[PDB]
DNA sequence: AATCCCCTTGGCGGTTAAAACGCGG
DNA sequence: CCGCGTTTTAACCGCCAAGGGGATT
């Protein structure tokens, strides 16, 4: 709601298909006007669709699966991503993110993660970001083309 | 072994028949997508076949004096003629 | 140790300063008789490095032997197409389709210069290996070196014996999940080789290499920033440095826009509490990872297992 | 349950119906009871409908 | 008598290789 | 009858996580 009183389109990248469907049927509720990117979608149409949603302004949300972000795709159009839960990779939420936040983009993007209270989602969390200390430790020292300094 | 300059020619043609097949391909893409479009735009316009339509229309019409006058004219005129 | 090398007259483009700077580390490492892994982000076009590079190679020495490239099937597609427009003076074999068009496609192919180079698939060639692994490669390029980022995994066991000179690596970030991932992209730079019937090593072994690098690195995890943690992780950077290349998008791209990152905490359902409690209850005394997905499902919707019923009248089958 | 592909009448007559889903589709024929209470819920082409086939109930 | 490779499993996403196939003639 | 050209899809591989075997010093 808060979204679409600022006028921002929002992503929502989820883990199971079976989330995907009570999600489209929640926003159906809603009114929202929308678009849903699975792991079955044809090549062509994949694309086809993708361009779609780059043009046309006035579906508010976009529903992806984040397993199938793998094979990357340019989604400049959008200007908030929501992250329904996590994964284990943290690689996979980053290539998620670059989805939405590469070359080319003119408005700043934020970052949704929803987590529930005193459970394993928690522990996801913490999975995800000790392994992005790792990567942080193993990328954030400078080796590009340079010593000096 | 064929020496580099005789396969620095077979890659000029090698050039020439790429660049063949690339501007085939763009004219491909093209075609594709204008055609997508054409068919999108088609099923927009779905509706009945050279039928007769009867349309009512309300519009806000600005008004100035000249035309008030030029109205009551037309409606003399018109008391005129009956 | 290098400069700015020429950029090839065959090379149709406008690379960027950077791109050829990109290109001068790659002509140095192919130079220096080595392999090594690129490691820059996305979008900065590793694509077109490794043309850059070929085209180097070809235009400078006489390196115009046969290259393979082993991409996934969408993004095959795209390089091929890609390859085409940037730097079209290589006759390209484009591996595809039905077995009987790769065997048309294989007609004939060991006549020289008959092919430049060739682009197959990581699961076509895990498929075909039988195939390809006879003749030997000049220079040979793994392009999404993250799929091959398991050791167990057989692509990795496929492609490790393959006969190369040079190999090179293409990877958004060579570390997503552990060590293991780091050592196995530098073991498949650097593997085992064998000289006069001699077992010569490149690089450690999986095991070696975790149990001399990953447990200062576990400690370094352990707890946030310590002598010894430093010397470690400065020991890890000055053995990493001579083989990755990355380029951080930050400085690179100054005109992207900012990023903020939000966390919201979201409270239980009733129906949510008692299904978590229920499965952890089952899970406490069978297997442990199957509840724990099924714990994670409840996480996500209670509709997952069962929906809300559609009540509707009893019905009985014939009237008195 | 499904999206309405076809609403045929067989001529107070039975009716064709073609329910279409994510998995399948299926073309069923409907009792002139269920062809009344799916007429007089305005279900045309494109509609998703709900029939209880113990009851007899259309949504 | 204390430790490694595979197990051990849901739901995911690729991704070729037959199934079953109008039609052209 | 036999492919031409075709679409769908079955079936298998990577996950990706925390223990848990049961073979080895
Ligand atoms: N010097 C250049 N001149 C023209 N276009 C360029 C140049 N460098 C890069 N590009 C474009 O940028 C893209 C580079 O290829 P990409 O495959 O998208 O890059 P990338 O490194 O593969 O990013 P990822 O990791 O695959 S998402 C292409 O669309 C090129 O047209
Ligand atoms: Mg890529």
């Amino acid at each position: 709601q808060q979204l679409k009183d600022n006028g921002h389109r929002a992503l929502i990248f989820t883990q199971m298909t079976k989330v995907l469907d009570v999600l489209e049927q929640f926003l159906n509720y809603h009114g929202y006007l929308y678009m849903r990117l699975d792991g079955a979608t044809k090549i062509e149409d994949r694309q086809i669709l993708t361009e779609r949603f780059n043009t046309d302004s006035r579906i508010t949300v976009f529903i992806l699966s984040s397993r199938s972000g793998g094979l990357g795709i340019n989604l400049t159009g959008a200007d908030t991503v929501i992250f329904y839960d996590s994964d284990w990779n943290p690689a996979m939420d980053k290539q998620c993110q670059d989805r939405c936040h590469r070359i080319g983009q003119t408005r700043d993007v934020h970052i949704y993660r929803f987590v529930s209270e005193h459970t394993i989602e928690s522990n996801i969390l913490k999975k995800a970001n000790q392994k992005r200390q790792l990567d942080n430790v193993v990328i954030q020292e400078g080796d590009f083309t340079t010593d000096y300094f | 072994m064929l020496t580099q300059e005789e396969r620095l020619r077979i890659a000029k043609e090698t050039e020439k028949l790429n660049i063949l097949s690339l501007d085939k391909f763009k004219e491909q893409e093209v075609w594709k997508k204008e055609n997508r479009l054409a068919l999108q735009k088609r099923q927009k316009q779905k509706f009945q076949p050279n039928e007769t339509i009867l349309q009512f229309l309300s519009t806000a019409w600005l008004m100035t004096p000249a035309m008030e006058l030029e109205d009551r004219k037309y409606w003399q005129e018109q008391l005129n003629k009956r | 140790s290098v400069v700015d090398v020429p950029v090839p007259s065959l090379l149709r483009g406008n690379l960027r300063t950077y791109q050829k700077q990109g290109l001068n580390w790659l002509a140095s490492l192919y130079n220096n008789h080595t392999n090594g892994i690129l490691a820059d982000e996305m979008g900065l076009g590793k694509t077109i490095q490794t043309i850059s590079l070929l085209a180097y190679l070809a235009c400078e020495k006489e390196n115009w032997g046969p290259h393979l490239i082993v991409v996934p099937t969408s993004v095959l597609l795209n390089w091929e197409m890609e390859f085409k427009r940037f730097a079209p003076g290589f006759k390209v074999l484009t591996y595809y389709g039905s077995p009987q068009q790769r065997k048309e496609k294989r007609k004939g192919w060991n006549k020289p210069d008959a092919f430049h180079v060739c682009i197959v698939s990581y699961q076509l060639v895990v498929q075909d290996q039988h195939s390809f692994k006879r003749k030997r490669w000049q220079y040979m390029v793994l392009d999404e070196a993250h799929n091959i980022k398991n050791f167990r995994s057989t692509r990795w066991q496929a492609l490790l014996n393959f006969n190369t000179q040079r190999r090179l690596l293409l990877t958004g970030t060579p570390l997503q999940n552990n060590l293991a991932e780091l050592w196995s992209l530098l073991y498949f730079l650097m593997p085992q080789t064998v000289i006069d019937g001699k077992k010569v090593s490149g690089f450690a072994d999986l095991d070696a290499f975790q149990q001399w690098f990953g447990r200062p690195v576990d400690k370094i995890i352990e707890t946030g920033q310590d002598k010894e943690t430093k010397k470690t992780v400065a020991k890890l950077h000055q053995v990493l440095r001579p083989y990755l290349l990355r380029r951080l998008k930050a400085d690179v791209e100054k005109q992207m826009p900012a990023k903020y990152e939000h966390i919201v905490y979201c409270k239980l359902s009733k129906r949510q509490r008692f299904l978590y409690d229920d499965f952890m209850s089952r899970a406490q005394t069978m297997s442990i990872v199957n509840c724990l997905m099924q714990l994670r499902k409840v996480c996500n919707h209670p509709n997952l297992f069962e929906v809300r019923p559609i009540l509707t009248s009893f019905v009985l089958e014939h009237c008195v | 349950e499904g999206e309405v592909t076809e609403l045929t009448p067989e001529d107070i007559s039975h009716v064709i119906v073609g329910l279409k889903s994510a998995k399948g589709t299926k073309t069923l024929r409907l009792d002139p009871t269920i062809y009344e209470s799916i007429q007089r819920e305005k279900v045309s082409i494109g509609d998703v409908i709900y029939i209880e086939a113990n009851t007899g109930a259309v949504k």
